[PDB]
This record gives structure tokens, sequence and C-alpha cells, in this order.
């Protein structure tokens, strides 16, 4: 998550 | 004896990619920022050699709008500098994935991570 | 956006920056003994100061790759070119005129650095  | 050629895409040597398949070598194979691009990658720790994430295991292509920080900094560098077809592992250094706090029990903090990415298709 | 350069020894005394690509045929890749024709532009990395120059003189240089025609950095440099491919290659002590180096112009230990843009070749 935030991000990949 | 064969040993791969290994590209820095930074200056700090903390984007360092080893082609393990070369892509199509045509302008019309180069992805431009803001293309959606289809991957298929697997994310491993460098030190454990851990998978913490693989779009292979899930079956299913992964994709992104390229050069737009909808993705870790050192996937739109790599990315950035692949073309059509091409595989790679790319090398990242925490600053390039997710830095001093890591991510999850999968990511410590300041983890090298190695990500081989080969990126299937583009478009606009 | 910042650009590529690959190690081309285990040492780091010969590093590449390609400044432009060359052609990606294999019939654009030079092998032993080509005859190569190539521009270069060298430099001191120190004081930046160009010692040698085959742009200045307007003429491009001609030798045979991968045979001790020129210094141990270059043959190692040519040998990983295309085609009109441009680059600048950092070179350590040992990759150019070492420990003792080549005149006023090069003195002992020099990192030199090149820009050597291929031209063409032939067999």
């Amino acid at each position: 998550a935030l991000p990949f | 004896q064969e040993t791969l050629e290994q590209v820095h895409l930074t200056e700090d040597g903390g984007v360092v990619k080893t082609i393990l398949r070369k892509g199509e070598g045509g302008e019309e194979n180069a992805p431009k920022k803001g293309n959606e691009v289809t991957v298929h990658y697997v994310g491993k720790l460098e030190s454990s050699g851990k998978v913490f994430d693989s779009s292979r295991e899930r079956n299913v292509p992964f994709k992104f709008h390229l050069g737009q920080g909808e993705v870790i900094k050192g996937w739109d560098i790599c990315v950035a500098s692949m073309t059509k077809n091409e595989k790679c592992s790319v090398r990242l250094d925490s600053k390039y994935g997710y830095g001093e706090e890591g991510c999850g029990e999968s990511i410590p903090g300041n983890s090298v991570l190695i990500f081989e990415i080969e990126l299937i298709s583009f478009r606009e």
C-alpha cells in the first residue's frame, strides 16, 4: 500500500 | 562462463537492472510516460530470498500507468527502461522501495528488494 | 530521469555511461580484429581538461579492436559498443597510463574520462  | 549485463539506472547504484531476457528492439516497442503497462512480477527480499509478492502466484497480470507514482520509485525507473517482452531482475535499494519503514511483516525497514519484471504489453 | 552506466570490469575501473544508444542489430556489433572508426574526447576526471581529441583534429581515429593498439580501457569499452553509440567511459589508472601516466598531459594515477562515439567498423 502506497504504492506497490 | 556467461555473465549478464547489469545496468545502473540511477547514479547512487540503488536501481541495478540485470536483463535476463531482452525485449523487442523497436521504438514502437518502448513504453512512454502515462502508458498503461501490463507486467508480471515476482518480488523477493535480497537477504532472505523470500517472495513477498508475485503476480505469477496470483496468475493475474498487473496493470499500471508508467511514470506517475502508481508504483514504488524503482518500478517507474526500471519499467521506463524496458521494451516489449523484456524480462529482468532489478535490485532496489531501500529508498527506491518502502524506505526506512518497510511494509508490513513481509518487508522490514531498509530492505533491499529484488523484482523479476516481465513487460508483457502496453498501450495508450 | 538519469543515465544508465555499466561496469565492464569487476573492479569498477571501467564504467561506461551511454549518452546515445547505438544500433541494436548483431550486424552492428564489432568483433575482435575489426578495424573500428571512432571519434573521441579524452579529459582528466579531476581537472576536466582535454588532453586528446579526434574532434579538435576533425578526423576520426581508426584502430583494430582487441589487440592492444589502444590502452586497455578502450579495447574493453569499444568491445561493448554498437554502431553510432556515443558514451562517456570512466577509466581508472590501471586501465589507462598507470602509475607513470603519459607526458605532462597525463599524470601518474590519473582517472581518465573519454567520450567515445563509434562511427563505423569493418571486417
